[PDB]
Formats: C-alpha cells, sequence, structure tokens
C-alpha cells in the first residue's frame, strides 16, 4: 500500500506530535500557532496537513 | 577495512582537561580541541588537550581562532608536543553526549578536515560524584563490524538515540590510557600519609559516636523483639532490626578497636 | 575396582581443597565489590537533591511522584528508604537529574 | 476494524516530494 | 587388604565433611553475588529519568496514542515493545519514556492527591450518639441507606434514584456529626472534601479536583 508513503511521511511527522491551536494562516505553507505554554510560534506548513482552522 | 566499531583511546592528562574546562564553564558550552593521532584503523589515542577561550558564537567552526590554535600548536610542538589535532570537544551541561545541528555541521566540518575526525563531548555538571558522562562520534550502516566490541557496549541512550544514527552517526567506545606510573601518581593524591594513619581522632568524639549508635541499638533491641515475635511466617517485608543491626555494628567495632588499636601501638612506641 | 575409588578420594581431597581456597577469595572480593557497590549507592543521596512529595507506590522499588517544580514523575524507590514512613503526605527528597527517589 | 480519531491529511499525489522535507 | 578399603573409611569422611563445609560457603557465596547483582542493577536502573507521567485518552492508531500529560497538554505517544493497546482504556493513566515521549508502562489502578480525600480510618462517631434527629436520619436513609440497599424498590416504583443530599440549617447541629456517623455504617467507600480546598491555585486545580 502506501508503505513508501509510510517510510517518508511517518518520518516526515517524527514522533512525539505537540497539541496545540492556530490562530494565523498568514502563509499557504506558514502559519501563527499557540501551544500549551502559551507561547506564539510562526512556522511551517507541510503540505499533506488539511487547509482548514 | 572501512572503519568499524573500532575503539578511541584517551590519555588520563587529556581527561582531566575534559572536565576541568567543562566545569569551568558551567553556563555556556565550552570548546576546545586533542592533540593525538589516527594510530591505526582500529583505534585512535589521544594525548594532550588545550581549551581554548570563549566566542560569542558559542559552539561552531568559527569558534576556532585560526591565529590563536596555530601559535598554539607552534609553542606545543616547540616543547615537544608535534600532534595534529586529531578531533574536537565541547561541553553539553545538563543534556548527555549527543550532536546538535551545529554540533553535527561542525563536525562534518573535521572530517572534510582530514579523514575520520571525532568529537567529544563532556558533560561537567552530571559527570559527578564519581559518575563520568563522556562520548565519542563520527558522521558518515557503519561499515563491517568484525567484533562483538560495540556489541559489549549499552546500546545509543535514548536521550542521544533521539538525535542518534538517524542523523547518521553513532558512538565510538570510550577507552583509557592510564599507566603504572600515573595510576600510582593519582593514587597518591589520596594515600595515607603515616602521622594521619597514626591519628587518634578524639577520645571525647569517639565517646559522642559510641553513644550515636548504642542509643540506636537500644531501639533496635526493642525491634528484634518485633521480628522475633512475629515467626508466623508471613510475606517477605532485612528491614528494621535484622540488617540495620548489623552494619550499624560493623562500624562500631571497627571504631573501637581502631581507635584502642592505634593508642595502644601509641603506648609502646613513644618510650 | 577398589583402587578406583581411592583414586577418586585422592582427586577429590584435592579438588575441595582447591575449591574452598579460592572461594574464600571470591568472599573476599565479593565483600569489596559489595562495599564499593553501597558506596556508590550512598554517594547517589549525597546532597544537591530536589524536593517533591511521594504520590503513590506503583512498585515495591517505584512510585509515583510530585516534584516542586511542578511536573509529576514515575520514579525509581531507592531500596533502603524503609516503607513504613512513606505516605501520600511525606514529604521526600529526589536525585536531581534521574529524579530518583531517594 | 480500527477507528479514526479525526486525524486528517491528504492523498499522496498531492503532498511530500522533497520540498516539504528540505523546507523541514 | 587395609588401603584400599581403610582409605575410603577413614579419609572419605574427611572428603565428605569437607564437600559439606563448601556446601554451605557456596550458598553463602552465592548469597552475596546476587545481591551485588542486584545493587549493579540498581545503580544502573537509577541512570535513566522519571519519564513523567501522562493520562491516555484514545487510541487513535496502534503505535500512535493520544495522551495527556500532567503540567503540559496533549501529544501523541507510542509504546514499548509490550505494545499491549487494546490493553489500554482511556483515562487510565500511564507511565511514559522520557525523551521522543513514547510510553513504557500502564501503572497500576489509578487514583493520586484526589485519594487524599477519601477516609481512612472510619470516625468512631455512632447514631447512639446523636439525640432527636432520627427523623432526619430516616430522611437521609431514604437517600443513603435505601438506594445502594434496594435498587429494586425504586425500579418497583419505576423513578430515578435521587441524586444528591443538602444538609442546611444553623451553624452547629449536628450535619458534621450526622456525616461522621454515616461514614461509620455506610461501609461503602467514605470520600470527604473541604468546600475550600477546591479551586485553589494554578489553573486546573478547579479542573482536576472535580473531574
Ligand atoms: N443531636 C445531637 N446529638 C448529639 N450531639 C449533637 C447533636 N447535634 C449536635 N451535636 C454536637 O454538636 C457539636 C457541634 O458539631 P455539629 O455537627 O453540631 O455542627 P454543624 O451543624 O456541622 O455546624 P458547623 O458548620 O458550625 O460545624 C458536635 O460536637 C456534636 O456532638
Ligand atoms: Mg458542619
Ligand atoms: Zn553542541
Amino acid at each position: 500500500k502506501q508503505e513508501e508513503e509510510r517510510s517518508k511521511v511517518d518520518d516526515l511527522r517524527g514522533t512525539p506530535m505537540s497539541v496545540g491551536t492556530l490562530e494565523e494562516i498568514i502563509d499557504d505553507n506558514h502559519a501563527i500557532v499557540s501551544t500549551s505554554v502559551g507561547s506564539e510560534h510562526y512556522v511551517s506548513i507541510l503540505s499533506f496537513v488539511d487547509k482548514d482552522l | 577495512a572501512v572503519d568499524t566499531a573500532e575503539q578511541v583511546y584517551i590519555s588520563s592528562l587529556a581527561l582531566l582537561k575534559m572536565l576541568k574546562h567543562g566545569r569551568a564553564g558551567v553556563p555556556m558550552e565550552v570548546m576546545g580541541l586533542m592533540l593525538g593521532e589516527f594510530v591505526d584503523d582500529y583505534t585512535v589515542r589521544v594525548i594532550d588537550v588545550f581549551a581554548m577561550p570563549q566566542s560569542g558564537t558559542g559552539v561552531s567552526v568559527e569558534a576556532v581562532d585560526p591565529v590563536f590554535q596555530a601559535k598554539m600548536l607552534d609553542m606545543l610542538k616547540q616543547t615537544g608536543r608535534p600532534e595534529m589535532v586529531v578531533g574536537w570537544y565541547h561541553s553539553h551541561p545538563g543534556f548527555g553526549c549527543w550532536l546538535s545541528g551545529v554540533d553535527i555541521n561542525t563536525q562534518q566540518s573535521f572530517e572534510a578536515l582530514s579523514e575520520r575526525a571525532v568529537a567529544v563531548v563532556v558533560d561537567p555538571i552530571q559527570s559527578v560524584k564519581g559518575k563520568v558522562v563522556i562520548d565519542a562520534f563520527r558522521l558518515i550502516h557503519e561499515p563491517r563490524q568484525t567484533t562483538s566490541n560495540l556489541g559489549h557496549l549499552n546500546k545509543p541512550s535514548i536521550q542521544a538515540l533521539i538525535h542518534g544514527l538517524n542523523r547518521h552517526y553513532y558512538s565510538i567506545t570510550i577507552n583509557y590510557r592510564k599507566n603504572e606510573l600515573e595510576q600510582k601518581m593519582l593514587l597518591n593524591l589520596h594515600k595515607k600519609s603515616w602521622m594521619e594513619g597514626l591519628t587518634l581522632q578524639d577520645y571525647s568524639e569517639h565517646c559522642k559516636h559510641n553513644e550515636s549508635v548504642v542509643k540506636e541499638m537500644l531501639e533496635l533491641a526493642k525491634n528484634y523483639n518485633k521480628a522475633v515475635e512475629e515467626e508466623d511466617k508471613m510475606t517477605p517485608e532485612k528491614q528494621d532490626p535484622k540488617r540495620h543491626l548489623e552494619e550499624h555494628v560493623d562500624v562500631l567495632m571497627t571504631s573501637n578497636i581502631v581507635q584502642c588499636l592505634a593508642a595502644m601501638l601509641d603506648t609502646v612506641v613513644f618510650k | 575396582d577398589l583402587y578406583s575409588r581411592y583414586k577418586k578420594l585422592q582427586q577429590e581431597l584435592e579438588f575441595l581443597e582447591v575449591q574452598e581456597e579460592y572461594i574464600k577469595d571470591e568472599q573476599k572480593n565479593l565483600k569489596k565489590e559489595f562495599l564499593h557497590a553501597q558506596e556508590e549507592v550512598k554517594r547517589i543521596q549525597s546532597i544537591p537533591l530536589v524536593i517533591g512529595q511521594f504520590l503513590e507506590a506503583v512498585d515495591q522499588n517505584t512510585a509515583i511522584v510530585g516534584s516542586t517544580t511542578g511536573s509529576n514523575y514515575y520514579v525509581r524507590i531507592l531500596s533502603t528508604i524503609d516503607r513504613e514512613l512513606l505516605k501520600p503526605n511525606a514529604s521526600v527528597a529526589l536525585h536531581k537529574h534521574s529524579n530518583a527517589l531517594v | 476494524g480500527i477507528k479514526e480519531s479525526d486525524t486528517g491529511l491528504a492523498p499522496p499525489a498531492l503532498w511530500d516530494l522533497a520540498a516539504d522535507k528540505q523546507t523541514l | 587388604r587395609q588401603y584400599y578399603l581403610s582409605k575410603i573409611e577413614e579419609l572419605q569422611l574427611i572428603v565428605n565433611d569437607k564437600s559439606q563445609n563448601l556446601r554451605r560457603l557456596q550458598a553463602q557465596r552465592n548469597e552475596l553475588n546476587a545481591k551485588v547483582r542486584l545493587l549493579r542493577e540498581e545503580l544502573q536502573l537509577l541512570q535513566e529519568q522519571g519519564s513523567y507521567v501522562g493520562e491516555v485518552v484514545r487510541a487513535m492508531d496502534k503505535k500512535k496514542v493520544l495522551v495527556k500529560v500532567h503540567p503540559e497538554g496533549k501529544f501523541v505517544v507510542d509504546v514499548d515493545k509490550n505494545i499491549d493497546i487494546n490493553d489500554v482504556t482511556p483515562n487510565c493513566r500511564v507511565a511514559l519514556r522520557n525523551d521522543s515521549y513514547t510510553l513504557h508502562k500502564i501503572l497500576p489502578n489509578k487514583v493520586p492527591l484526589v485519594s487524599l480525600m477519601m477516609v481512612e480510618k472510619v470516625p468512631d462517631s455512632t447514631y447512639e450518639m446523636i439525640g432527636g434527629l432520627d427523623k432526619q436520619i430516616k430522611e437521609i436513609k431514604e437517600v443513603i441507606e435505601l438506594p445502594v440497599k434496594h435498587p429494586e424498590l425504586f425500579e418497583a416504583l419505576g423513578i430515578a434514584q435521587p441524586k444528591g443530599v443538602l444538609l442546611y440549617g444553623p451553624p452547629g447541629t449536628g450535619k458534621t456529626l450526622l456525616a461522621r456517623a454515616v461514614a461509620h455504617h455506610t461501609d461503602c467507600t467514605f470520600i470527604r472534601v473541604s468546600g475550600s480546598e477546591l479551586v485553589q491555585k494554578f489553573i486546573g486545580e478547579g479542573a482536576r479536583m472535580v473531574r
């Protein structure tokens, strides 16, 4: 099946996965997100993610 | 043969600069260089280590002042140290021996420098109280292993494996070049002197030490009358009277006999 | 026939004498190694220790503890820590890095 | 079978290549 | 005669005595050897780290558990080689690995601070030391002693069981005494909370202490 993708994008999502809350979608490939400690981060968007938040 | 599990030797003389420099720079990842020789494909030995002063860039290739090192090597080779630099080291206080994004690039230059330069990581603040945390690394499947040597070692620790061989770099087993001359020289640091071994401590303090256990022995004697009274053969729980009686006995007897023996010997020697 | 059993006697006397001769050396060597190990375990609980709150006993040798740093940790119990002193209200001291209960 | 827990993700033809890995 | 037949009697005693004396020392050495092995592995296991504490909420995928940690928020976490993921019910509370997160084990029965409110030793208070309140004793039993003893009666009325009890009135009139006496006789698990123990300090100390 998608074992090639399992060998690529599962490695791209190197564990563990943190969980936060988005606030800005300024760039189509960079957003700006919040997290648990309340800090704010301008971060890149990887293309496999849903275009919705 | 393309290098394998291999081995690295460090002089004791090199080691103490590794720790003294690290404990000097407790706020910073202080760094320096090693002199040694790639003696063969099976191992590399390092002899002598010189730290170098701070650079505002921290650990990096530009942390190396070419003027300072060149004259430092120049001074060292003049005074009998013609060895080249076989590797570089830097401190990681608060986290174990592993390579960060700057470190891998820093080392990647060193392999690009000659053939197989090796990095060394020291964590001087958790390297304490007899515990030492040092390891050596090199970048690129490691070539064909021919001995169980690396199989003997603990596999890459999780705090290093999280940044481990996925970054295509691997550990090299540390080893020490200490010799009988250095061994007894370092042992002579703590070797007892004659008057030190003949010190009679303090008789009043000895009574204080004696009471400090005899009072406890009164309680464990009562507590011994509890372990023997629960002889119903119940579940295991050594604790309370059983063990703690024996260690306290050991220290108490050896305290009294040695103090009396040394005093008795003192009674014989000095008249 | 009777020669073989006397020869076996001769073999076994010296064999068991050898056995005891190095068993006493092993006793002394293991005493030394034990003392080295226990001085290490005592070195563990030396001085630069964090403070936390004992939460619960996971097993006979490990427990959940609550550090004053805010986080709570799954932490090894030091064996010498004698159990009846422990209660969920017992303030405790932890090794700084391993966070082990000491 | 196992149930998805609202994890998203697009089909393969819509992502990756070397671009995402190099960017990250 | 008395060389082959004499040595295997006069000296066989000695070799057997020596074998037994060796056996006792062998047991004594084995004790110390197992003990030193124990202490060595003790030191070595005193070298990893606590890996903190987290709680599972969903097994979104095998090898990819959603967990919620104590101080911080939520993460995706894998499990050790035992990997018995389907054994993991949500809110079980679990022990992770230190870095790359990952999960170590499942931990025993969950609650730790929350355990403190459960009443270990029930008080000596007994209904025989309350006077007059017998009617109130029955009105508390109908919500306490009756439902835990007779859900069949509630079914035989088809009604839903009452949810709770509010003891109100003047201060110093026995509601505390009735609570203590109830702790002595319900014989179900009794837990008590001071009203001011809640909300307290830092966010979630209200959330956690109720949830
Ligand atoms: N019916 C009763 N029989 C015996 N003692 C009683 C009775 N009613 C109250 N008391 C006594 O009153 C004392 C005060 O506690 P009580 O339980 O009455 O307080 P309370 O109604 O809970 O009020 P507060 O909130 O002020 O503590 C107790 O020591 C209890 O023994
Ligand atoms: Mg009251
Ligand atoms: Zn570094």
